[PDB]
């Protein structure tokens, strides 16, 4: 059985943590809603 | 039960103990997850209920109580937050240029952040804090690590 719990607001925050990359990614979709890389 | 808007913990007691299986955003009295985390079914908040009313498997997305109410998108240029709600972890905005997800129907906004799968729902945010997305479906990329789609879904 599934329940919910408040986590916070939605906002933006100034001076957050800046990470990650920004990959190009060729990718397909298929019926069951998975993601696959396609090289 | 609870309707404020915000972010929310998608949570259950089937498992050992409490465990988190996802997170979700509440906007406007509907409450919007990715549909790997609930598989549809029905959730609950306090002694109330919430029950599927819009759901999809191949977008993975679903909306409780409502149809789905969140239709901003990413503009393409700028940096992004994920609002990370990690399970038993206190909820933290990372800041991030997304990448990009080139499909035969289209390009579509990509988020290279780690994350337990337990996170899989915690919203993508623009600078006026409006969701563009929820994060949690992607790839495993040659490294190991994961890259989500900003999946958002349309306001009908
Ligand atoms: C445990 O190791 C993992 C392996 N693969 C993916 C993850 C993961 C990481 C971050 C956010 C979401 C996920 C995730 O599980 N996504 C997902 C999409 N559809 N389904 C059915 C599951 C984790």
């Amino acid at each position: 059985d599934m329940y919910i719990e408040r986590a916070g607001d939605i906002t933006w925050e100034k001076d957050a943590e800046v990470t990650g990359n920004s990959p190009r990614l060729d990718v397909a979709l298929d019926e069951s809603g998975d993601f696959s890389l396609v090289e | 039960g609870e309707t404020t808007d915000g972010v929310y913990r998608v949570m259950t007691r089937r498992l050992l103990g409490s465990t988190q299986v996802g997170v979700g955003v509440m906007q406007e009295g509907v409450f919007h997850t990715m549909w790997h985390v609930t598989k549809g079914a029905a959730l609950r908040s306090g002694e109330g209920r919430l029950d599927p009313y819009w759901g999809d498997v191949k977008q993975d997305l679903v909306s409780y109580c409502g149809p789905w109410k969140l239709d901003a998108a990413w503009d393409g240029l700028s940096e992004v937050q994920l609002l990370a709600v990690p399970p038993g972890e206190r909820a933290k905005n990372i800041q991030t240029l997304p990448g990009i997800f080139k499909t035969k129907d289209g390009d579509i906004g990509a988020v290279a952040l780690d994350y337990p799968a337990g996170t899989s729902g915690s919203p993508i945010l623009d600078k006026c804090g409006r969701v563009i997305g929820l994060y949690g479906n992607g790839v495993v990329i040659k490294n190991g690590s994961y890259v989500s789609a900003i999946t958002q879904g349309k306001r009908e």
